């Protein structure tokens, strides 16, 4: 029920930065949103939500919950 | 004629003008001198560059001329009648109508410069308290999309 | 003296004036400055 | 956008910039308040006062833009131009 | 050395193509007529830009060099004219830099080119670094002792301004609204469903808390927001040394950030929890005594 | 750029274009000029590039 | 008798010298300018009692002092003899609602004399309207209220300045002459051991060149100087020699360029110094050159002479040479030493009256141009005194006087005592003075001299620290200019009742003793020893009989403002500055209530100003009405005071007046008759007094705040009205009028609902924010319809009706209840500006309760905003139920070094519940059983002089004895201190608190005001970016200290947005909103719209600036 | 009291604030008062033209380089003023020597204590005091041989987080903020001259 619901000490380990964690939570953030607003074209490259969402949520605050199952990846390159 | 809109070296550089016209126009068969014939053709140079060079909307030669005869018989109003003139009575003196002395009036001012101090304090401009409105509102630009 | 010196004198001599009063700067912040002030070098004798 | 180069600008190059040259110190008329011709802010030189509108009032549609009007020489195109297009005085 | 300093700026000329003939400039170019506006001012007055007036005497005296030049004119008359001509050129691109400065009116210095690019309050320290900003707002603050550390109080009428796009995208969506216009309307005149939809949207939306002399980066701070009533920021007590803010009276500008990298780093690199110890010594800043 | 920015807005304008320096944009006060994006902190070529794909597992599952 | 309500007073000495006449600093400057009946009254009584005074007056002197023209021909002459006023054409309240500016016409009497004719012919002229000065000293110009303050500024005369040369290792001497008018001289000893002169600093030159360009020969100078070498040091170094060479040498120096001759180079010498008119030293400047160089009556008015420039250098010579005490040459021995800038003695105060007189005087100047233009070209027996004249320049000058000037300043009107202190600020900043650039720390600093002349407690805690001052309470200024002060005359070691006004100057030669010195019962000291002050600032005692002079009053220091603050004697110097500040800030209340303890002066400030309105006659009320009050004196003449009622001043605030007398009382001279705006009973009243209780308390007083009880949200007790006033001009434009109408276009029927027939709201008619106040049109546009807006005047049936609705709305965040509207109508007989054809005025009144941010204070610099409002059970309540309105947290008090307000604390516990103290023969009871304060019943005022306030032992043992206010105990213990039981939890706190009746003001800094958002708004038009400012719907300022955080924090994307999204990119801007209300992902920022406008700048001075890329030409 | 410009009185004051003060003594006090308030203003405006000019300096000084290449550090007395028969700590250990990383490891009984790329805390600083080492050699910002603003390495450990300093801070911004934030604090002058 806060900001730091998922902890940023778990969040900090997965990407061992703290500048690379910001744009990665961004870049996926900007990704789901596109999602939702394909609005009856389907395209095929994105991708929906990973964990449940609730009936009103930020993206971003979903990307970060993604993060921190870790099942989500980043790769600089 | 300085103080008013031009500088004095340049009153006499278009004084200057004046001159070398009179001696084009001036000869020995009349029995005068230089100077009473040259001070016409200056005056007359100096009036009119002053007149079509002091003002930053310029004003054409005739209306200068209407709008300083009505402030001088003005000036004598003031000084006669012991109360500030209203402008029927204004009008019926320069023999016009009241119409045409309110709308030379309104053509009779000056611009204030944007670059000027407040006054409250020394940092602010004038020109940084007065918005423009060719500039596109967003709510309205994408109320036309929708 | 030399370079490494100065660095130690300057380094010095700013932090007494702040611990005269009671606050603490580490001394990597006033190395990072001085670090820059040493960057340049003056030129003699430009021949070749 | 890789450098912002500067130098000096020789004559030439002014005059390459200007799309036009002032001619009058005359601004505005007193009565219609529009530009003059030839003057500071005239249209001719810098640019049309209202979006797609000439100066003397032929080709006011937005249809036919980039192209110069015959009577007034006004290049009608958008007003946002002016705070852009530059002239220069000859001395 | 005198040897030394004149190399310094003969030898720039012959490495650069660039002629040194470009100190003794032919023509003057003129700034673009929006630059230096001619703007009506309510009242039927005028306000003009002080470029106008100094454009105004180089054509006016060249100009009258022409006509002098055309007729037969003596030297005294022409070279007048001429060290007038070259005083206006002067005065136009660095006014005061010899003798007295045009005053114009009397009560002021004229402003000129360079002095747009000079000083504090010129282009460079006024317009680019620093600018003004929209989706930002205002208020004296006061001390709220239930709060966590990651929250702040934003007022109801304060947040509502602040966060008018996304309420109106709401109050659409959630069919309380027709239209966009109808939206807007509804919102200004503050109808009793916008203060509803207003709490769903500010949710999980950081914002920067601010106070003015901003010495050390602990100056701004992102806060998760919180609706209160009346008319003043409530701040958490413990962060009151970072900002040096007393309850005196000191008001705190509010930013919102926008896009969702702008807000990402709000949360993550600026949150008011991730920020307990000074930078400076690495020491405890946010136990105030 | 950087220079005019500081105390000095004329000597630094006047001998520039006497020297005729290109400036290259690298830094930090002049590229909050130009409004690109700081070369400090998320703005540096290796945090700003990066790139996000989920897992096949991730996939897998929905 | 019964003109003030009664007030025990504290105090311990009688006071001789009663408080003077506390706004005689303006009305008699300006007095002595018009020289009218009371002035010139004054004048003949001050003459028949020795006091001097200049029996001529201002305006006149003006006039004889432009002495009458005369042309090449010397012909012609015109006499201003005789200057007369008439009646005001506008009463003072139809210029405040008509915006008129209160004046009245200036005659004068020209005459024309011409010695060829022979004939004179006298005619009076009318030079223009002069803005007069109300009663209470305010100019009404255009309908607002200007106050014009005092100005500091250096006095002409020669000053003397001894330094030190470092490289020389011995120290340097130098004279300046600094004149009213002229160019300035100076004259500088020993720069390298010679002394030499600066004429207006052109080039160096020698003293003895100087001297040799006046009359003076070689050999009388040597033997005036003989005695000093080092001007017959530089006089054999002088190579030049002889009368003549000296002149035309000078003549060279000074304006190079043009041959010398003979008569030129000796009329420029004449025309620079010893000319009457380019010369013109004051009045005071020759009257301060006499005293300084000690010549015993010279020219009283005039130019200096060669007599005073050679006795500079005299003067310099033997203040180089060391000697201290030399005999003045032709005149008596005065003492030689360097004089201070700073010391009053030589600053010099120009009053309201000098100030309007220096402005006609350059306006006459003008004037006196014009005639000797005219006349060259004028034929005589055609010119009469009417026509030739022209008052063009004087009225001119005079309105601009007004206009743009920071001597003529808006009058702030928040209560009573703003005004007050408005009147007698000395203001050192202005023309002709003392600039903020130029300013140091000397001038700011504190002065010895200052003692009594100019409150050193009180001044802005600014920028302007020090530059700004009040005067003391007894200052009086003398004629010249400097400022006087009482003192009591001592003689054989006996005070006599005899009051002596002593300038800044005349102080410094005698002692001066201390009224705190104590007196015998008899007028001799008691003690030998008494502090005394001296020469130079000391405060060394010298006992015995030596004194002369001893301070009339413990409270002289202190000005008005100050004089307010009890037990300032304990405070810090730091904190009552800003108690005193604070106190011009206090809005007026609902119902005012008189402080519960407080000094005696708040009565006399509040009568002395004119809020209040006091009886011109001794009479019987007969009609008590509120609206008005009629009173009938004994020989029958009535007269009614029309009391103001709710209108607004210049800051916003209610002077709503009150009537205090009932019908049939008795009135005597001066008694009050209405009570004022922030007045009770005739006494100032700027607050309430609320129960205090010092303790932390839950954290929600931390770091200043303060908590309240809501009791006083729901009793009104702070609660203030504010009165806004917003216009709008109905004009005249190309196109066409505007309409003030009800039918606007393209509006609901439920908006207009509460507009009136003709397009005006409804008296009485409740306002929220956006609604319509007068409904206004524009008259036309030019509108280019797209296709889509063609269709939908087809589908609606619409009509354009060629109109945009540009009606007056109410201001963001704004409410309020209408009270009035004035309407003017250029069709009518009112008077509008051009081109504007209908005006309307509407006042929105609303009642403004005390919420969270409001700052609150008290008198001893404590303040704070408001945090929460509890409710009243959760107050800490008291033994007796009563619980606490106000608590504060004690972590405060001795940082700040103010036990003041403790002080305060325990005395209004005092005053709140009574005390007794009979038969009980105590020692700190016998100096207050002569007073009168032993018997005291409860809620009865207490006055504690400023600086003979009650003593703490006083206090204390008061503490000890206060009355049991019902069955039987007293809540309060000796301490101070009593029990205090939780309301939240229940349960006691374990020890006692503080506890006790403080008086709290409400300060002008509500959160009402300050409150401001922007989404987004207007921008400006030559940088794109948002403008400034609450009043346009202004963002923000992201400065640059701003932009240094995000760089450190490395958020470099929430950074390029602040610049680029937000502001100063228009292809930006409207794609983000778009973006935002669809959903859609915000798009990549462009370049800023200022760094575009840098390029054209810059291309502007002839630097090719070019923007490129790798490969050539770069893309934008 | 100090009088204006720098003077005392030599007629103190004998009273206290809550004895309260005589007029006399109150005239005295005001010249302190008012100077300190117009002198505060300054410092502020001095303080700030400080930071401002430091920023300008300092920019362009960036975490560039997760380790340097290079050897060269710097010596730092960790322990001194050492009574005879006993081993006495630094003063200022904790501003100068902690939060740094050792340029090359510390062998006293020929043994490592601290090896090399360690940084400082509290528990190895009480490692070398302990067995008698006097001073230790920090690899620090001055000798960093980096192409391109400094390594984090030489850089050492941050302070606002505790860990290694990461990849594209702004240690120069920082550094500039951190020596202008207390300069209003400073306000320091003699007493009388
Ligand atoms: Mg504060
Ligand atoms: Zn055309
Ligand atoms: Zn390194």
């Amino acid at each position: 029920e806060g900001i730091i619901n998922p902890p940023i000490d778990e969040l900090l380990e997965a990407t061992d930065s703290k500048y690379s964690l910001v744009i990665y939570a961004a870049k996926r953030a900007r990704q789901i949103n596109a999602y939702y607003s394909q609005l009856g074209e389907g395209l095929l490259e994105y991708v929906g939500p990973l964990v449940d969402t609730h009936v009103h949520e930020k993206p971003l605050s979903i990307a970060l919950r993604e993060i921190n199952a870790g099942l989500l990846t980043s790769e600089a390159i | 004629y300085t103080g008013r809109g031009m500088l004095f070296l340049d009153l006499i550089q278009e004084g200057n003008l004046g001159l070398i016209r009179a001696v084009e126009k001036f000869d020995y068969t009349k029995g005068y001198k230089f100077s009473t014939y040259a001070t016409w053709w200056i005056r007359q140079a100096i009036t009119r560059a002053m007149a079509d060079q002091a003002r930053t909307i310029r004003i054409p030669v005739h209306m200068v001329e209407v709008i300083n005869k009505l402030a001088r018989v003005q000036r004598q109003m003031l000084q006669d009648l012991g109360r500030e003139p209203t402008p029927e009575e204004l009008a019926k003196e320069l023999d016009m109508t009241p119409e045409k002395v309110i709308e030379v009036q309104k053509y009779g001012r000056e611009p204030i410069s944007l670059h000027t101090p407040l006054g409250e304090d020394g940092d602010s401009e004038f020109g940084d308290l007065i918005e423009d409105s060719e500039a596109v509102v967003p709510a309205d630009a994408v109320s036309f999309t929708l | 003296l030399g370079q490494r010196a100065v660095q130690v004198h300057l380094v010095g001599e700013v932090q007494k004036v702040y611990n005269s009063q009671g606050v603490s700067i580490h001394d990597k912040h006033i190395e990072i400055i001085i670090r820059q002030m040493l960057r340049r070098v003056t030129i003699i004798e430009s021949g070749d | 956008f890789d450098e912002l180069r500067i130098g000096l600008a020789t004559a030439d190059d002014i005059r390459q910039w200007s799309h036009g040259e002032v001619k009058k110190p005359e601004t505005i008329n007193y009565r219609t308040l529009k530009p003059e011709k030839d003057g500071l802010f005239c249209e001719k030189i810098f640019g049309p006062t209202r979006d797609w509108e000439c100066y003397c009032g032929k080709y006011k549609r937005v249809r036919f833009k980039g192209i110069i009007c015959e009577r007034c020489g006004v290049e009608v195109t958008r007003a946002k131009v002016r705070r852009e297009r530059m002239g220069h005085i000859e001395l | 050395t005198r040897a030394l300093k004149r190399l310094k700026v003969v030898s720039a000329f012959l490495q650069t193509s660039n002629s040194p003939k470009g100190m003794v400039l032919d023509c003057v170019p003129v700034i673009p007529p929006d630059l230096r506006p001619m703007v009506q001012l309510d009242g039927g007055r005028f306000a003009t830009s002080d470029l106008n007036d100094l454009y105004r005497r180089v054509i006016n005296r060249n100009n009258r060099l022409k006509r002098l030049l055309d007729l037969g004119a003596p030297e005294i008359i022409v070279n007048n004219e001429k060290r007038m001509l070259q005083e206006a050129v002067d005065a136009l691109f660095d006014n005061g830099r010899r003798g007295r400065p045009v005053t114009g009116p009397g009560n002021r210095p004229l402003k000129s080119l360079s002095d747009m690019l000079k000083g504090k309050q010129g282009r460079f320290r006024q317009n680019l670094l620093g600018k003004r900003v929209d989706y930002s707002a205002r208020s004296v603050i006061v001390v709220g002792p239930q709060l966590k550390l990651h929250q702040c109080g934003l007022p109801k009428a304060m947040a509502l301004e602040l966060f008018k796009p996304f309420v109106m995208k709401r109050l659409v969506d959630l069919n309380h609204a027709q239209n966009i216009k109808s939206a807007k309307r509804m919102v200004e005149r503050g109808r009793t469903v916008v203060y509803d939809v207003l709490e769903e949207v500010i949710a999980e939306h950081p914002v920067l808390l601010n106070r003015a002399p901003t010495l050390h980066r602990l100056g701004i701070q992102a806060f998760e927001p919180q609706l209160v009533e009346g008319k003043a920021i409530q701040i958490h007590p413990l962060v009151c040394t970072a900002f040096n803010a007393d309850f005196d009276g000191d008001q705190m500008a509010v930013h919102l950030p926008l896009s969702a990298e702008a807000q990402a780093e709000a949360r993550i690199l600026m949150l008011s929890s991730n920020n307990i110890l000074k930078p400076a010594d690495g020491r405890p800043v946010t136990m105030p005594t | 750029l950087s220079a005019a920015s500081f105390q000095e807005t004329t000597r630094v304008l006047t001998d520039a274009a006497i020297n005729a320096k290109s400036d290259s944009l690298i830094g930090l006060k002049e590229n909050v000029i130009i409004g690109k994006l700081i070369p400090a902190g998320t703005g540096l070529s290796r945090y700003r590039n990066i790139r996000v794909e989920p897992t096949e597992e991730a996939k897998a599952a929905m | 008798a019964s003109t003030a309500p009664l007030r025990i007073s504290f105090a311990k000495i009688k006071e001789p010298l009663e408080v003077p006449n506390l706004l005689a600093l303006q009305t008699e400057s300006f007095d002595w300018l018009l020289g009218n009946d009371a002035w010139k009254a004054r004048v003949e009584s001050a003459l028949e009692s020795g006091q001097d005074v200049p029996t001529k007056s201002g305006l006149e002197e003006i006039f004889e002092e432009i002495s009458p023209i005369e042309d090449f021909s010397g012909s012609m002459s015109l006499t201003f003899r005789d200057h007369r006023f008439e009646p005001p054409k506008n009463s003072i309240d139809e210029c405040k609602d008509r915006d008129f500016t209160y004046a009245a016409p200036l005659f004068v009497t020209a005459e024309f004399t011409n010695n060829e004719t022979g004939e004179i012919k006298s005619q009076t002229v009318f030079m223009g309207d002069f803005p007069l000065m109300t009663n209470k000293g305010t100019f009404v110009i255009n309908g607002t209220e200007r106050v014009v303050v005092s100005q500091l500024v250096r006095s002409p005369g020669v000053y003397f300045d001894s330094s030190i040369d470092k490289t020389s290792d011995k120290d340097i001497f130098s004279a300046k002459i600094i004149p009213s008018r002229g160019a300035w001289l100076e004259m500088e000893i020993d720069k390298r051991d010679m002394v030499g002169v600066r004429i207006d600093r052109k080039r160096k030159q020698s003293v003895t060149v100087l001297l040799k360009a006046l009359g003076w020969t070689t050999e009388q100078i040597l033997e005036e100087f003989g005695e000093y070498e080092s001007m017959r040091a530089t006089l054999e170094k002088d190579h030049t020699q002889g009368q003549d060479d000296a002149l035309l040498d000078i003549y060279r120096k000074l304006r190079p360029g043009e041959p010398p001759t003979r008569e030129a180079a000796q009329t420029l010498l004449e025309n620079l110094y010893f000319n009457p008119k380019r010369y013109d030293l004051a009045k005071v400047g020759r009257y301060k050159v006499n005293k300084k160089l000690g010549a015993d009556e010279p020219l009283d008015a005039g130019v200096l002479t060669t007599d005073d420039v050679i006795a500079t250098i005299k003067y310099l010579v033997k203040l180089h040479a060391g000697e201290t005490e030399t005999v003045g040459e032709s005149g008596r021995e005065i003492v030689v030493e360097t004089d201070d800038i700073d010391h009053f003695g030589n600053r010099r105060i120009r009053n309201v009256g000098e100030l309007i007189q220096n402005q006609v005087r350059t306006g006459l100047a003008r004037m006196e141009r014009v005639v000797r233009e005219r006349m060259t070209t004028q034929d005589v027996e055609a010119i009469t005194p009417q026509t030739l004249i022209n008052i063009r320049p004087v009225v001119a000058s005079i309105k601009e006087f007004f206009g743009t000037s920071q001597l003529s300043q808006f009058m702030d009107q928040n209560n009573p005592l703003s005004g007050l202190t408005h009147k007698r600020r000395l203001n050192a900043l202005g023309p002709g003075g003392l600039s903020r650039e130029r300013a140091g720390f000397e001038v700011r600093d504190v002065h010895p001299s200052h003692y009594g002349r100019m409150c050193p407690i009180e001044t802005p805690e600014g920028p302007n620290i020090g530059l700004i001052g009040s005067l003391a309470s007894y200052g009086r200024i003398n004629p010249f200019g400097f400022i006087e002060t009482p003192y009591r005359k001592v003689v054989e070691g006996q005070v006599t009742d005899d009051v002596d006004y002593l300038t800044a100057d005349e102080e410094d030669r005698f002692v001066i003793a201390q009224a705190n010195a104590a007196l015998g019962d008899d007028m001799r000291f008691a003690e030998a020893r008494v502090l005394v002050r001296r020469r130079g600032g000391e405060v060394d005692y010298v006992p015995g009989d030596d004194v002369d002079y001893m301070d009339v009053s413990p409270r002289q220091m202190v000005s008005v403002a100050t004089a307010m603050i009890p037990f300032l004697e304990h405070d810090d110097a730091n904190r009552a500055l800003m108690g005193a500040n604070m106190m011009r800030q206090a809005v007026p209340l609902i119902k005012s209530e008189s402080p519960l303890v407080g000094t005696g002066m708040e009565y006399r400030s509040a009568a002395d100003a004119g809020d209040v309105v006091k009886a011109e006659k001794a009479g019987v009320v007969q009609e008590v009405s509120a609206d008005y009050i009629t009173t009938t004196n004994d020989d029958g003449t009535y007269i009614t005071y029309r009391l103001a009622k709710f209108s607004r001043s210049n800051q916003g605030t209610s002077v709503n007046q009150k009537v205090i007398v009932a019908e049939g009382d008795r009135i005597i001279e001066g008694q009050v008759l209405a009570d004022g705006p922030a007045t009770e009973n005739g006494e100032m009243a700027l607050g309430k007094n609320l129960l205090v209780a010092f303790m932390p308390w839950e954290g929600h007083n931390y770091e200043d705040a303060i908590i309240l009880s809501q009791r006083l949200v729901q009793d009104d007790v702070l609660s203030s009205i504010h009165i806004e006033e917003h216009e709008v001009d109905a004009r005249d434009t190309k196109l066409g009028p505007e309409e003030i109408t009800r039918d606007i276009p393209n509006v609901s029927e439920e908006v207009l609902a509460d507009l009136d027939e003709r397009g005006i709201i409804r008296i009485g008619a409740e306002v929220v924010a956006g609604d319509i106040l007068v409904g206004k049109v524009t008259p036309k546009g030019e509108t280019e319809l797209t296709p889509e807006e063609r269709l939908l005047r087809a589908i609606f049936g619409e009509k354009a009706r060629e109109v945009r609705d540009t009606s007056l709305k109410v201001p963001h965040g704004e409410i309020g209840k209408v009270i009035g509207v004035r309407v003017f109508d250029r069709e009518e007989g009112d008077e509008l500006p051009p081109g504007v054809n209908q005006l309307v005025r509407v006042y929105v009144a609303q009642k403004r309760k005390i919420t969270d941010g409001d700052k609150l204070a008290g008198r001893h610099g404590n303040k704070g905003v408001i945090s929460k409002i509890n409710p009243i059970e959760d107050m800490p309540f008291l033994e007796d139920g009563t619980p606490v309105d106000i608590i504060l947290n004690p972590l405060a008090v001795p940082s700040r070094m103010n036990p003041g307000q403790v002080l305060e604390i325990h005395l209004g516990w005092l005053a709140s519940r009574g005390w007794d103290v009979s038969g009980l023969a105590e020692e700190w009871a016998q100096r207050l059983q002569v007073i009168g304060a032993d018997k005291v019943e409860p809620g009865t005022n207490v006055a504690t002089p400023v600086f003979d306030g009650a003593r703490e032992d006083e206090l204390a043992g008061l503490l000890q004895h206060t009355i049991p206010n019902r069955d039987g105990e007293r809540m309060v213990l000796p301490s101070g201190k009593a029990r205090l039981f939780d309301g939240r939890s229940g349960e006691p706190f374990p020890e006692p608190i503080s506890v006790g009746y403080m008086y709290i003001l409400k300060l002008h800094h509500l959160v009402d005001d300050k409150l401001h958002a922007r989404s987004t708004g207007p921008y400006s038009m030559i940088t794109q970016q948002p403008l400034g400012g609450k009043a346009q719907f202004g963002g923000q300022r992201f400065g640059e200290m701003e932009v240094w955080a995000l760089e450190a924090y490395g958020a470099a994307y929430a950074l390029q947005e602040l610049l680029t999204i937000k502001s100063d990119d228009v292809t930006g801007r409207v794609k983000v909103y778009e973006a935002i209300v669809k959903g859609e992902n915000i798009p990549e920022p462009g370049i800023p719209e200022s760094f575009k406008v840098l390029i054209k700048e810059m291309q502007s001075l002839c630097l090719n600036v070019e923007v490129l890329s790798s490969d050539g030409m770069s893309i934008e | 009291v100090s009088n204006a410009k720098n003077e005392t009185i030599p007629r103190p004051i004998k009273a206290s604030f809550r004895e309260g003060l005589s007029v006399l003594e109150y005239f005295i006090s005001t010249h302190g008062a008012r100077k300190g308030l117009a002198d505060t203003a300054l410092r502020t405006a001095d303080s700030g033209y400080l930071t401002r000019r430091l920023v300008d300096v300092s920019q362009d000084v960036i975490i560039r380089e997760e380790d340097c290449g290079t050897e060269r550090g710097l010596k730092l007395p960790i322990a001194t003023r050492d009574a005879d028969g006993t081993l006495r700590k630094a003063e200022d250990v904790e501003t100068s020597v902690y939060a740094r990383m050792l340029a090359e490891d510390v062998v006293i009984d020929g043994k490592v204590i601290a090896p090399a790329n360690v940084d400082l805390g509290d528990v190895l600083i009480d490692a070398l005091v302990a067995h008698g080492v006097e001073e230790v050699k920090t690899r620090s910002i001055l000798t960093c041989e980096s192409q391109v603003g400094t390594c984090a390495m030489c850089y050492g450990r941050s302070l606002a987080t505790g860990k290694l300093v990461d990849i594209g801070e702004a240690v120069g911004i920082i550094a500039a903020q951190s020596i202008g934030e207390p300069g209003t604090q400073l306000t320091m002058r003699t007493f009388h001259t």
